[PDB]
């Protein structure tokens, strides 16, 4: 009895005439996503600390799996529609070994910003934590890990792509969050990733506002293969 | 190996879209909102007809 | 201040590491002096606790 | 059945043992079956191998389910893959083919027996999932519908029918530790669980249902036996230079 | 010595465990090296080798002899060979390459290393008996003019030297027992002692003599190794389906 296993066939008819998966429209559908979806909010002045010179506003756990859901009703792309595809295609697997590329969007500066990458960081949180009421010693900026700093007079959108980098043969998605191993910090997690501004000038009245895209890479890849969580449908989020 | 490129920067005129006017013998830059990336046209058979806009 | 060996100050710029390590011992003795010890390398131990010769 | 003696029964061996089947399996396997490669990259010391000793086929528990406990979705038995330590007290024994050594890998082979009658009914399925112990969604996905969609036999009790289930090595170190290393934060370096590749389910498919007579059996037993194709080991150490500590059982 | 470093020193490699000595040996072998044939005659059971565990050059004990104590003939260590069973009570512990199985054989080699300074002298002599044990005249034989007959190693005290003695397999059965097999009555199925295949004599040929200087050392450490050429195991069980005795010791 293999997961596909058909012992008696009753087929009263032949199949189906076959079609490409790209003929009668135009694109190859398989299992493969580089599709960008959110994963945070905005930020307002009363976060940061009282001394916010490289002492970054975002600490951004990195996970195939996205993060984990929480419902708000400011934010309603949450609450009425769950997750997007990613954390539910990656629900059905066990281990990764690819980078993510991040698409990261700040509009209320007209100032530099700048993202940084700790792969070797233990990823022991399933949320991201903001300015003050970030953890001391992290987020602030680190001098020897790989970064990229932008203008945003020149561009408000930050598109990088963070690698591999886990001293291990896998990559474990679909992690617990709570209570401990050594494969849940430094082998589930790509590491975390700090957003912070350049300068220490205080932020605008209106606040500022950071969504992060992400998609997958090539060098991903989706291992094994596990059963199906149950689901829940978005249609029944009324009743 | 990190070899410098100083290579002179070329003069360019930015623009917002591309021309409003041309309709054919020219191609239109635009990002497609497909799975697939690349050059993309609709399948078609028999049961569908060319255009009859001659 | 630390006086770190070049093996340990490179390390420290490095995330991961692997690979064997060379121990050098050198003693302060003459002809004179005589004995024998036994280095011992145990895996996944940090402490000596529960550590003997035996 | 037919002959002064019963049916020809199929014949399995390996080293040192038989193991005896009268019926046509079903199986399935884990993942893909391959050759380790990145395992010598994990460790300097030269690793072992003991056939006569690995190859066995071992019989570890036996657990009975009667009808007054057959429910949907029952559990018959959860428990950490692969973890086959038994002491007189709750405490990995020399007694067997086992070592006390750092570190190990192998292939592993599951086999479920299970001898009923030619008139009660009923459905088992004995299914795997590689480190589920360490999802988010464990206890979510012990139900027989979502057993159905990972690697998994299933067992009859209409019909006396026996299983088999590959499972190959997949894990993240690639090498697992037999013991533990117990000195670390919960924020770093955090507890590590000995031999923990997976959660070996199995459960019913199908209510046992019996005969409605007296003098009618009403349990069934349900033996199990393991084996490893090709065990490797590269953590030589005192047999108690570390120490075991007694199994963290999970259960839902 | 010469160099910036000291003298080169010769090395011995076995698995997993290296030996340094920095003189020249003095060896001699048992009996005449061979190869079984007639083991497989008495097992129907496939034998077993461990060669990464049973070449390995282990440690068991080293015993420091005095001025004081050093006279001639006194024995230094007088043991039943092989026997190398160390457990926290008097109590084949499982700790190192050593199995809880029924038959065994192998051939042993046995190194001395003794480190005295440049200025003291005496003489050590190791010997081997065969089933020295069972002789009636054992007690009698200890007396180093005897030990000069049997196969020896001669240590000197004046020079820093290693010895090695070869000791092949020789026995009546020819697997040995590592366990007790105790109902037996003594007219007929006497208790049988477990890898009693000889005894193993050191002791002193010539009395240690040391400076008459207060600072200077008046005792030195006598330390031993053993390893096996090629082992076989044919006896399979559960490591306490039979249970080890407490060794008798038999001294003069």
């Amino acid at each position: 009895t293999p997961n596909v296993m058909q012992p008696t066939p009753l087929l009263p008819t032949t199949n189906d005439g076959r079609v490409t998966f790209g003929e009668a429209f135009n694109d190859l559908k398989d299992l493969a996503r580089r599709y960008q979806l959110y994963w945070e909010g905005t930020i307002l002045e009363g976060n940061l600390r009282a001394i916010r010179r490289n002492s970054a506003l975002v600490q951004l756990p990195l996970y195939p799996h996205g993060l984990r859901i929480q419902p708000d009703v400011n934010n309603p792309i949450w609450n009425i529609m769950r997750d997007g595809h990613i954390p539910v295609i990656s629900s059905g697997f066990r281990y990764f070994r690819g980078g993510l590329r991040l698409r990261i969007v700040v509009e209320g500066l007209n100032s530099c910003v700048w993202v940084q990458h700790h792969p070797d960081r233990p990823s022991i949180f399933s949320r991201p934590i903001i300015g003050r009421y970030i953890a001391a010693k992290d987020a602030y900026r680190n001098h020897a890990y790989a970064a990229y700093v932008q203008n945003m007079s020149v561009n408000r959108t930050i598109e990088v792509e963070v690698p591999f980098y886990q001293p291990g043969l896998y990559g474990m998605l679909n992690a617990s969050d709570n209570n401990t191993s050594f494969d849940r910090l430094r082998f589930t997690g790509l590491g975390d990733l700090l957003i912070g501004i350049e300068g220490e000038q205080p932020i605008p009245k209106e606040g500022i506002e950071i969504s992060v895209y992400y998609s997958i890479a090539d060098d991903f890849s989706f291992n094994i293969f596990c059963g199906f969580p149950p689901m829940v449908y978005c249609d029944e989020t009324y009743s | 190996d990190n070899p410098p490129d100083p290579t002179p920067a070329k003069f360019f005129v930015p623009i917002p879209s591309h021309s409003w006017a041309h309709g054919t013998n020219t191609s239109e830059p635009t990002n497609t909102l497909r799975l697939d990336g690349g050059v993309v046209g609709v399948g078609r058979s028999d049961d569908i007809g060319t255009s009859d806009t001659a | 201040q630390y006086y770190l060996p070049p093996i340990s100050v490179v390390s420290s710029l490095y995330a991961y590491t692997r690979g064997s390590i060379k121990y050098k011992f050198l003693f302060g003795n003459n002809p004179r002096h005589n004995a024998r010890l036994l280095v011992a390398y145990i895996p996944g131990i940090s402490s000596d606790n529960r550590l003997t010769l035996e | 059945m037919d002959r002064p003696e019963g049916s020809e029964e199929r014949t399995v061996q390996t080293s040192n043992v038989v193991l005896g089947e009268t019926n046509i399996e079903s199986q399935d396997i884990a993942s893909k079956e391959y050759s380790p490669t990145w395992d010598r990259l994990a460790s300097s010391e030269v690793s072992d191998e003991y056939p006569m000793l690995t190859d066995r086929w071992l019989f570890w528990k036996s657990v009975k389910w009667e009808v007054n406990d057959s429910a949907f979705g029952k559990m018959l038995v959860q428990e950490k893959f692969p973890q086959s330590w038994v002491q007189m007290d709750v405490n990995i024994p020399n007694f067997i083919p086992f070592n006390i050594h750092q570190y190990m890998r192998a292939d592993f082979e599951v086999k479920i027996y299970v001898n009923p009658n030619d008139f009660v009914s009923g459905w088992l399925i004995m299914a795997f999932l590689y480190q589920g112990s360490e999802m988010f969604d464990y206890k979510l996905r012990r139900n027989p519908a979502a057993l159905m969609q990972m690697p998994h036999v299933l067992v009859n009790v209409g019909a006396a029918n026996e299983a088999t289930l590959k499972i190959p090595y997949r894990y993240v170190r690639p090498f697992m530790r037999c013991k533990d290393i117990l000195r670390g934060d919960n924020l770093i370096t955090g507890v590590t669980e000995p031999l923990n590749m997976g959660v070996l389910f199995v459960e019913v498919l199908i209510p046992f249902r019996t005969s409605a007579a007296s003098s009618a059996p009403k349990s069934l037993d349900v033996s199990l036996f393991v084996k490893m194709t090709n065990a490797k080991f590269t953590g030589m150490v005192d047999g108690s230079i570390a120490l075991l500590s007694k199994p963290i059982a999970l259960p839902e």
